[PDB]
């Protein structure tokens, strides 16, 4: 088994794409190279850490599938579906560009010594921060999974408290994409008064059953469990 | 008013470069660059407080008003293609200009820095996304009648090309640079220059001739490079004549040009220039100094 | 003086708005935080162009001391 | 850290001589321009008591110290005093060799050319400095304020200047000499205490009355409306504690004191106002450079310290000069120590280095070199 | 001492702008903004660069102003014109002349009629510009 | 997307702007495909005056609640209103040129549109007052 | 080994240094991960005033001993202080902005962090002196 077989399958993977001597194991939820003897233990090994991302990989579209196809994931959730994608975009694109160089490594033909050679290893090492980036995106959807609405900008929150530099930046900034929608609603109801929660995802409730006389009384109530972290209880009674 | 001084240092702490994380000699580099960014902008500041009048720039554009130009650069943005930015920018400088109550008592002096901060200012600009509504020509609710012509479509295609094309070398760039980071000598580039490497011996001429002598090993070379095959001096030719003598180690404009008048002096000797060529004269009649050569 | 205020932040505003289109084309380097100190101090009746030479020169000053701390780091 | 060998900044104010290194944001030292000796010579003679003290130290030592004033309204009226004074600053609070370090000097507006001889054989030979340069404190002050062309309003405690300065060159047919400063307006001041009732009159009570004019004492924007407000409201009147509990009350004071600004009769002063100060200086200046000279006042000194004087002064410059001259008061909120970061500023000039005169060049030309070197 | 060089259109607007107003720059600032306007986005790629026909049309309204002679005049001094190399743009020179000519007849105080005729020019348009 | 659907919106709602703008400022219906929010049944006016029904004011404009704009649905009434008060204006034989007829543009967030339907409801209203008195 | 320790010290600082940037600016912690050398204690407030015991001085805000730098230990007692002066200040319902809030940075020879929190110290200590009087 040539190397850059190796490599085609481990861009398939990276694809989710199932290789010719790589496969999914799905008893292992993860992509398994085939027994075919002619496989290095140490190239086992190799591919093993790929298939670590290509788990990964596989995971976060598995929640992309899930999430877009479900209207009762509201627009915040569609929101963070889209910015998930954007992210996912972002690691496609740095996948096209490696498997460009994969592609310029296989035509070139000649094994060039030199330090910038497309090695397994340099793979490897090409994908380490991406494989971190992937880690920690995989973490926030296993965090997320389940949660919608102010639960999921909780959960958001709840992982905004990373110690890892590179985890707090994409962090914060898929916190900002997400409390944007979710801010706006939030801020236009308790300000405005529109209340367009389809899915009663923002912390305001209003009672549409209180008359006039119990309005003040009853006719706004707070959804607890709907109020983001990044909101004070004493912010969301003000709002409210 | 806060002093010069204070508006100086703030200047210059503002300016001052953000530090790289490297933590320790950039926070005494700062203190002393600021001591020194403040006496550059000082020399700066003074660069004709003591030039002398002859050093006297240009009068011609500085009594120019503002105005003319930002009329000037808007002329130049529209020659640039960038039309609708010449118009918003000739709008936002004609409410600049018109504002009755400036709330600033040099803000015809801010516009005049601002020209003068023309070309200051900081640059890839991620291309403007068209808007679906901009280029909807065909959207709206007086339509003028227009041709077939895609003048407008052709510039379109350009942008979009443009935008892969800018896509794609970012790409490039992108693998050219990691290679090329990649690509490094075996133990160059590591960032701990010295922790992980042997230091290279750049410094101390003690350390230079040690890494060159290979700690002393070598005796009459010396080298930088790893790679060199060791070779000891061939043996001299003369050795079989002369014996072997003990080597002793040696002790050691066009229209301002238009107002130029010509000669009428023509001559049927000339054809090509007729701008006339000066007999001059001859056989005393050249005048004195001719005359005393003569003598 | 709220009003005063409101006026002034209109105005760096605008100024902030042309300076950040000439300062696209410029490709210099100058920001727009810096342009509002500046200003305070041409309010103070610094020359302009004594200005603009100043920032010119803190620019490349800038670029020395980014070269010295990409070395030093 | 390149211990590059920092040039001597000596600002010479009026009331106090403020002194330091340069590129520093201001004098490292600062101590009023007095020298004191032992009153007594005999009894603390044993207990090592120097033969005189001066600045801070003389104050420390003003109850066994006669106090005296090498410079005397602005001028310099014993040089052996002031070249001791600068010596004891150099040795003991700046703790530096004099010969290690190039020293900037300032002088006073109009310092007499045999003056300035003095000072700098006194520098030249006494402190062995390696280079030195004499540079006018209000022009050190324009530096500071940036500019090359303007006026210069420099006022201490003991003497006012108003020096024209055009394209860095200072113009000497405009400079005004005005002999009323901070010392003036604190005798002023004093006799108004006595009037209001608390009692003055040891030098010690001198300068508590010093002291509460420069804390309480503000220039009104126009001194006849201040002064009829504080006639009219007690807004204006200030009560005073003194250190033994008692209570003086101060009210027109508060702007009668610096209205001698504008009206130096109310402080019993002949000289003319700073409006007409001002008018004359711009009169004697050039009328090409009238304009600028008006959009370039500098405010420096101690003396440029008090509270409203701006708004006065632009209220007074504007009435005073054409509708159609631009009037640029800049009062640097530092005026007080002006003088000092002119200094430091002129003195960190690259170009400037060259302009100092070396030990050798004094040696060469003698104490005549300051008429003859510094131009 | 002047060589002649590529100067701005700001420059060449500015001193066309102030002897034709007759006045500083400062007095042509509102005539000067709409000219630049009007200038900045104009580019001729419709333009033929043929100077046959800038000399047909002259010729043809020199007859019409009855100037034969100067017409034979004007031929005479386009000949001159074409042997001295100076001008590299004599076509847009042409253009430029022809639309500011003045009739002198418009010799006379007017013009008789205005009939414009088809016969025109090229329209260049035809490239890709 | 959001970008894409706003094109969209403010494309889909010129053709209805329009034709809303041609009611409140006309009250003239000039819809070939009946798709304004309000339609038109043909009263016979002769009847309309001699019926006891206000055929002219109740018949001869309906609404169509299918074809009332979600987004104009909150003033769908005062349209109605407005536009049965100009035609009501039109048939007394005095034209009225509305004043504040402007270009209705879709908008997102400002719900200007609304602001601009309920200044020409109140001039309508104004117009209509006058003539009555 | 000294370098690469030094970078790796200031990292670890960033974040404490970050906590006590808040505390000593704002009298905030906003310690998420319980690593400052300051620890809070839920006092009951409403006894924090009828409690004998300074429970809101005392109580509220405790020194975790474990928790102190060694780097900043020296200072720790004048941290301690400068906390509980500016939660005082904030609990007083006077909103204090802290003007000397600037970035703290480990740095190993020059113990300028001490300098800075010294500043910030007495800042604190005048605004809570001239706030007592």
């Amino acid at each position: 088994i040539t190397e850059a077989a190796l490599v085609r399958d481990i861009l398939y993977v990276f694809q989710g794409i199932d290789g010719k001597n790589i496969k999914m194991n799905n008893t292992e939820n993860c992509y398994k190279v085939e027994g075919k003897a002619n496989l290095s233990r140490s190239l086992r090994d190799t591919a093993v850490r790929l298939s670590e991302l290509g788990w990964l990989h596989n995971k976060i579209r598995r929640y992309t599938d899930q999430r877009s196809l479900d209207r009762s994931f509201g627009l915040v959730g569609q929101s963070f579906c889209a910015a998930l994608h954007q992210e996912l975009r972002e690691y496609y694109r740095l996948l096209s560009v490696l498997h460009s160089q994969l592609q310029l490594e296989d035509d070139q033909g000649v094994n060039l010594g030199l330090e910038s050679s497309l090695t397994l290893r340099r793979l490897l090492v090409w994908t380490y921060d991406p494989k971190i980036r992937l880690k920690t995106l995989a973490a926030l959807v296993d965090h997320c999974q389940g949660r919608k609405g102010g639960e999921l900008a909780s959960a958001v929150h709840a992982y905004t408290k990373t110690g890892d530099p590179y985890m707090r930046s994409l962090v914060q900034h898929i916190l900002s994409l997400v409390s944007h929608p979710v801010l706006s609603f939030l801020y236009r109801w308790i300000y405005d008064g529109e209340l367009e929660d389809t899915y009663h995802e923002f912390f305001v409730a209003s009672d549409p059953t209180v008359k006039t006389d119990r309005l003040w009384h009853d006719k706004y109530t707070l959804r607890k469990s709907m109020i983001p972290s990044f909101m004070t209880m004493d912010q969301s009674r003000k709002v409210l | 008013m806060a002093s010069i001084t204070q508006l100086f240092d703030d200047l210059c702490e503002a300016l001052l470069p953000a530090a790289k994380t490297h933590l320790g000699q950039r926070s005494v580099n700062r203190k002393r660059a600021k001591r020194s960014l403040k006496k550059v902008a000082y020399n700066a500041l003074f660069t004709n407080l003591f030039q002398d009048e002859t050093q006297q720039l240009q009068p011609d554009m500085s009594k120019l008003p503002a105005r003319n130009k930002i009329l000037m650069l808007s002329f130049d943005l529209r020659v640039g293609g960038l039309g609708p930015k010449a118009d918003r920018l000739e709008e936002l400088v004609e409410e600049l200009e018109a504002a009755p109550c400036c709330p600033l008592l040099e803000v015809g002096s801010v516009l005049d820095l601002l020209v003068q901060l023309a070309g200051s200012g900081p640059p890839q600009v991620l291309p403007r996304k068209r808007d679906y509504f901009l280029n909807n020509k065909h959207v709206g609710r007086n339509v003028p009648y227009s041709g077939y012509d895609c003048d407008d479509l052709s510039v379109f295609e350009m942008d979009v090309q443009s935008l892969i094309s800018r896509e794609e070398c970012l790409c490039h760039s992108m693998i050219q640079e990691t290679l090329q980071v990649m690509e490094a000598a075996p133990g160059t580039g590591l960032p701990t220059v010295g922790l992980f490497s042997f230091g290279d011996p750049c410094g101390d001429r003690f350390e230079r001739d040690t890494r060159v002598s290979l700690f002393g090993a070598l005796v009459h070379s010396r080298t930088y490079d790893m790679d060199v095959r060791l070779g000891l001096p061939p043996v001299p030719d003369n050795a079989d004549l002369s014996g072997l003598a003990i080597k002793v180690p040696p002790s050691v404009l066009w229209e301002a040009a238009l107002t130029y008048e010509a000669s009428k002096r023509r001559c049927w000797e000339r054809v090509g220039c007729p701008p006339g060529h000066r007999e001059e004269p001859y056989l005393t009649e050249a005048g004195r100094d001719a005359f005393d050569k003569f003598c | 003086a709220a009003a005063a205020a409101a006026a002034n932040l209109n105005a760096v505003r605008e100024t902030m708005d042309v300076l950040l289109e000439i300062s696209r084309i410029l490709n210099t380097g100058l920001d727009m935080e810096t342009l509002s100190i500046c200003v305070r101090l041409c309010e103070q009746g610094i020359n302009p162009e004594a200005l603009s030479s100043v920032i010119k020169e803190l620019r490349k000053a800038t670029e020395a001391l980014k070269a010295a701390e990409n070395m030093t780091s | 850290m390149d211990d590059d060998i920092a040039a001597l900044v000596v600002d010479n104010g009026s009331g106090m001589c403020k002194a330091g290194f340069a590129g520093d944001d201001a004098p490292r030292a600062v101590f009023p321009s007095i020298v004191g000796r032992p009153r007594h010579q005999g009894v603390m003679v044993g207990m090592g008591q120097k033969d005189s003290y001066v600045g801070d130290e003389a104050q420390s030592k003003r109850g066994i110290l006669t106090l005296k004033y090498p410079i005397e309204h602005g001028i310099v009226t014993n040089w052996d005093d002031m070249e001791k004074i600068w010596h004891h600053t150099f040795y003991n609070e700046l703790r530096v060799a004099p010969e290690e370090h190039p020293v900037l000097l300032t002088e006073a507006p109009l310092n007499p050319k045999a003056n300035r001889e003095k000072m700098t054989q006194i520098m030249f030979e006494t402190f062995n400095t390696p280079a030195m340069y004499v540079a006018i404190q209000a022009v050190l002050s324009l530096y500071a304020s940036g500019r090359t062309t303007g006026i210069v309003m420099d006022s201490g405690d003991g003497v006012t200047h108003t020096v024209p300065i055009y394209e860095g060159y200072a113009l000497p047919h405009a400079i005004l000499r005005l002999d009323l400063a901070g010392r003036d307006l604190t005798d002023y001041l004093m006799k108004i205490l006595t009037e209001r009732g608390y009692s003055f009159t040891t030098t010690a009570e001198r300068e508590i009355v010093r002291d509460i004019k420069e804390k309480l004492c503000y220039v009104a924007l126009d001194f006849e409306q201040e002064m009829a407000t504080a006639a009219s409201s007690s807004s204006l009147e200030k009560s005073y504690e003194l250190p033994d509990g008692q209570v003086i009350t101060i009210g027109n004071e508060r702007f009668r004191c610096p209205e001698a600004l504008f009206q130096p009769s109310f402080l019993g002063m002949e000289s003319c106002g700073i409006h007409e100060t001002t008018f004359n200086s711009i009169m004697k200046c050039d009328v090409d450079i009238r304009k600028d000279l008006y959009a370039n006042t500098v405010l420096s000194g101690g003396t440029t310290m008090y509270p409203g004087i701006a708004d006065r002064m632009q209220k007074e410059i504007t009435a005073l000069a054409p509708s159609t001259m631009k009037i640029k008061i800049i009062a640097p909120p530092e005026r007080k120590y002006s003088v000092w970061i002119g200094g430091s500023i002129l003195a960190s000039l690259s170009t400037f280095q060259q302009m100092w005169i070396s030990k050798q060049e004094y040696d060469e030309s003698g104490p005549s070199i300051v008429h003859r070197k510094c131009f | 001492m002047a060589t002649p060089d590529q100067k701005s259109p700001n420059v060449l607007l500015q001193n066309l702008c102030c002897r034709i107003l007759g006045r500083s720059e400062a007095d042509v600032a509102q005539q000067f903004q709409y000219a630049v306007r009007v200038i900045g986005s104009n580019f001729a790629p419709t333009v033929e660069r043929d100077e046959f026909l800038v000399a047909e049309k002259i010729k043809k309204e020199l007859i019409r102003q009855r100037r034969e002679a100067d017409a034979a005049l004007f031929s005479e001094l386009h000949r001159k014109l074409h042997s001295q190399g100076v001008l590299k743009n004599k076509w847009s020179i042409l253009y430029l002349l022809l639309s500011l000519s003045e009739d002198p007849r418009r010799q006379p105080s007017k013009v008789s009629s205005y009939a414009t005729l088809f016969a025109q020019a090229l329209p260049r348009d035809a490239h890709s510009t | 997307a959001q970008e894409l659907c706003l094109y969209l919106t403010k494309a889909a709602s010129a053709p209805y702007f329009e034709v809303l703008e041609k009611w409140i400022y006309r009250g003239i219906i000039h819809d070939p495909y009946s798709e304004f929010m309000v339609e038109e049944h043909e009263l016979r006016k002769e009847r309309i005056q001699e019926d006891y029904n206000d055929k002219y004011w109740d018949q001869r404009y309906t609404i169509v609640q299918q074809q009332i704009p979600s987004f104009l649905q909150k003033m769908a009434d005062k349209i109605l209103s407005t536009g049965k008060y100009l035609n009501v204006v039109r048939e007394c034989g005095h034209d009225v040129t509305c004043p504040v007829a402007k270009e209705i543009i879709y908008t997102l967030k400002e719900r200007a549109y609304v602001e601009q339907i309920e200044k020409a409801f109140n001039y309508a209203s104004k117009v209509l007052l006058d003539f009555l008195m």
